């Protein structure tokens, strides 16, 4: 029958959030660490995403769960920043945590981010740029692009996926309203070659060509041709075999396999003769999901017709996009509107698998992103910077607005909100003891850029305040960023550091209301058993 | 070069008596994938494992 | 610089007294609170360029040269420091083995 | 290596990279497995040093350019 209350909570809450802080903030950033992580399938996966580090390990403390549940809805929105979060929603229990001591109840520091977020926003709109929806950005997004592959690699690969990436989406999308559709771009997964020699494909690949020693390495201008018949010999639903005992009786019996072949095949070569029988530097090309019979093999030699055999389903359905050929059930109704257009087709050799290219067409209106590696963890980090290089440009184009990066906002988002609220004061007396608080939480990152380098994180910090000093006695408008390589601070314009404006919308505001809701709970419940 | 010796020597013996040599494609192709071995080792500064 | 031009089997420990002789400014730096790293490669850089009298402030805590601002110290403290510290180095090094007895 | 258990997840990471030189060339598997267990002996006075295992991936990457154009 007394009143004494108890915490036993947001001390632990803070505590097992601190421990999850230290695995993302090293995790953070393009001079970051890449931690291993396996559990329990023998595969080595190597990635810095924050999303992807709590869904491989099972986290008993219940503080992970609100964070993990953050990662996901910032992934189905903005698609970037889940490691960024996670750092503002830790180091930010951590200053909140030292006003518990003082007597500071958790619901004025709950409605003090509520006001700064708020006066956040009238900040974030005058420091945005607009950016233009003209094409010739192109050697604005190298910058942007860069942006997100040297976090996610050690930034050798950067160069080599720069024009990979960059081209992936002007290619696919034409400049309109429109929309963007990152599924229309396929991804092919190899172990075979080394990550360094990867290239970029316009056209679609397939998995299982047509093997013949014939077959010409380089057709230039091949005309693409659905073919939905079987050309290869059938049998009947019951196990059974045709047996000729005499010479005579070959032709007879193995007539009814290739009955229904030689019908098509037949009708195939006619159109040899009369469509691209005289006009040189032209090829005829037949996609046949259907398998082959050894009998065809040796007429499509002669013509130097390209066969192929066991064709992807989903991959035809994009066929009628990139070569424009409709699918022809029937040779009988085939007409010659039906051919399609493809550029040079040439088939890489390799023991194991073979490759069919369709690419270097006039309209394609699709991409295919071929990922390369050695080993098998090469593969998993190369298809992680690459859907996570996707989803970040993709918010360039629907969104004009971008923001600079390397801490520019951050630093002075924090400077701006400290002396905001002291030469106005129209929020509250007590109020702005929790306010502090948020802006000091800001500062964590660009702390956290230079911890994992082993700069002072506060001679940066110095260096870039005294910058602002400078910025604020002109009129004019000038930029400052943390330099990783150098150390000293930069022009986050000439250096091409940016960051999408819907992910650092959403960051503030996300981390809001996930840091709030882990103060709001004073005693932990067990039950349910 | 180095020399294994095994009867008796004194210092080290020329290598083209011998002809002992190493393709460039095997000795260039060695070093990059060592570097890229070393590289990953040093990169993971924690190591989470579970029980099976 | 001089032992690469030796070419003999006391090349390698050399190295090592070289690297000794760099702890003791480098000691000063981490009770500066500079960065031990930072200023210790860019403090042997200038030496090949610049002069050897270039030390570290202790006020300041950056490379500046001792001569011009005023700091000086003997020389019979610098023989007496090195020559003391390799002659009781090796005396150091010659009991292989703790005889206990009276 | 394929005959051997391995316990440390770490150490595969040597395994996949050795099978890289079996594969290709075929030629120079004790190469790759004695030079990266080197590297990490020398760079263990540079971790312990001080110098941040960031600026020694990068240090390894401006050497390679280097011996490259060398060979």
């Amino acid at each position: 029958a007394e009143s004494l209350r108890r915490d036993a909570a947001l001390k632990v809450n803070v505590t097992s959030a601190e421990g999850l802080q230290s695995v993302l903030e090293t995790n953070l950033g393009p001079k970051g660490t890449l931690k291993m992580l396996v559990d329990g399938a023998g595969n080595i996966k190597l990635t810095k995403d924050g999303k992807v580090l709590l869904t491989e390990m099972q986290i008993q403390s219940p503080t992970a769960v609100l964070i993990a549940r953050a990662a996901a809805a910032q992934d189905e929105i903005t698609g970037d920043g889940t490691t960024t979060v996670v750092c503002l929603v830790g180091e930010l229990l951590r200053q909140a945590h030292r006003f518990i001591q003082e007597g500071v109840h958790p619901r004025i520091i709950t409605d003090g981010f509520e006001i700064a977020r708020k006066e956040s926003m009238k900040f974030l709109d005058e420091f945005k740029i607009s950016k233009t929806n003209l094409s010739n950005d192109r050697e604005f997004l190298l910058q942007v692009a860069r942006s997100s592959l040297l976090t996610k690699v050690d930034a050798d690969l950067t160069e080599v996926l720069t024009p990979i990436v960059t081209d992936a989406v002007l290619s696919v999308y034409d400049a309109q309203a429109d929309n963007l559709d990152l599924h229309m771009v396929e991804i092919m997964q190899m172990q075979h070659l080394s990550p360094k020699d990867t290239t970029f494909i316009k056209g679609l690949v397939l998995d299982h060509g047509g093997r013949h020693p014939d077959m010409p390495t380089r057709v230039k201008n091949a005309y693409v041709l659905i073919l939905n018949v079987s050309l290869e010999y059938e049998k009947t639903e019951v196990n059974s075999g045709f047996f000729y005992s005499s010479a005579d009786q070959r032709d007879k019996l193995a007539a009814s396999e290739r009955k229904f072949v030689d019908a098509k095949l037949k009708k195939i070569i006619d159109l040899k003769n009369e469509v691209c029988g005289m006009d040189p530097d032209k090829g005829f090309v037949i996609i046949n999901q259907k398998g082959i019979d050894p009998m065809s093999l040796d007429v499509f030699a002669k013509h130097n017709i390209l066969a192929l055999r066991r064709a992807k389903r989903r991959n035809m359905e994009r066929l009628q996009l990139v070569t424009g050929g409709e699918a022809q059930n029937s040779v009988e109704d085939l007409s010659p509107q039906i051919l399609g257009f493809s550029g040079l087709v040439y088939q890489e050799t390799i023991g194991e698998e073979k490759f069919t290219y369709v690419t270097e067409n006039t309209d394609p209106k699709s991409c295919t992103i071929l990922i390369k590696g050695s080993t098998h963890y090469a593969l998993a980090q190369t298809k992680d910077a690459v859907r996570d290089g996707l989803r970040a440009v993709a918010n360039v184009l629907k969104d004009k607005n971008i923001i600079p990066g390397a801490g520019a906002f951050y630093i002075a988002l924090s400077r701006y909100l400290r002396s905001a609220n002291m030469n106005k004061l129209g929020a509250k007396g007590k109020t702005k003891t929790g306010i502090e608080a948020f802006a000091e939480a800001l500062l964590v990152i660009p702390k956290t850029l230079v911890k994992n380098s082993g700069f002072d994180p506060l001679d940066v910090l110095a260096m870039v305040e005294d910058e602002l000093d400078d910025a604020q006695d002109s009129d004019e408008t000038r930029y400052v960023g943390v330099d990783l390589n150098i150390g000293d601070s930069c022009d986050p314009t000439i250096e091409g550091i940016w960051d999408s404006y819907r992910v650092l919308r959403n960051a503030i505001t996300g981390a809001t209301g996930i840091a709030s809701n882990l103060l709001l709970c004073d005693e932990l419940l067990r039950a349910g058993r | 070069g180095v020399d294994i010796d095994g009867e008796s020597d004194e210092g080290v013996k020329d290598i083209r008596e011998e002809n002992i040599y190493d393709m460039l494609a095997t000795k260039k192709f060695a070093i990059n994938v060592a570097t890229e071995a070393a590289t990953t080792v040093l990169s993971i500064d924690q190591i989470i494992m579970a029980k099976k | 610089e001089k032992a690469k031009q030796l070419e003999g089997i006391q090349q390698w420990p050399y190295q090592a007294v070289a690297d000794a002789m760099e702890c003791i400014p480098r000691t000063l730096i981490q009770n500066a609170g500079g960065d031990p790293i930072r200023l210790l490669s860019q403090l042997r850089a200038k030496h090949a360029q610049g002069n050897f009298t270039t030390g570290i402030d202790g006020d300041k805590g950056k490379i500046v040269d001792m001569v011009s601002y005023g700091i000086w110290e003997p020389e019979v403290i610098k023989q007496q420091s090195v020559k003391t510290a390799i002659e009781s180095a090796c005396l150091l090094l010659r009991v292989d083995d703790i005889v206990s007895g009276v | 290596l394929r005959e051997l258990d391995i316990v440390h997840p770490a150490v595969k990471v040597l395994v996949m990279a050795t099978e890289q030189q079996k594969i290709d060339m075929g030629d120079g598997t004790n190469l790759v497995m004695i030079l990266a267990g080197e590297l990490l002996n020398v760079s263990e006075k540079l971790i312990s040093m001080g110098l941040s295992a960031v600026e020694i991936i990068q240090g390894y990457n401006m050497a390679r350019k280097f011996t490259l154009k060398e060979l």
